[PDB]
């Protein structure tokens, strides 16, 4: 378990992408380009995310986070999981 | 599947 940080003052995406298997999960399924996390680097494409900001992404709708990580405002909190590089 | 960019 690893407990990633970083700041976000502007509205605006991370810089990843992830999604819920069938088993719920938030997992990036593809690292963007010009994001923050693929120019700073505190995540890579597979790693399993498993507490987003405190919240674990299920099946369930994820406009929940998708809003609540757009409207965020402060040191972000993630906690992910290296799936071997 | 789908896919959120956050």
């Amino acid at each position: 378990v690893r407990l990633i940080q970083f700041e976000k003052v502007t509205e605006e995406p991370m810089g990843i992408c992830l999604k819920l298997n069938e088993k719920q999960s938030c997992t990036v399924a593809r690292i963007l380009h010009g994001g923050m996390i693929h120019r700073q680097g505190s995540l890579h494409v597979g790693d399993e995310i498993l507490e987003i900001n405190g919240t674990n992404v299920t099946n369930h709708s994820v406009d929940q986070l998708q809003k609540a990580m757009k409207e965020t405002k402060g040191m972000i909190s993630l906690k992910v999981i290296p799936n071997q590089q | 599947r789908k896919e959120y960019c956050i």
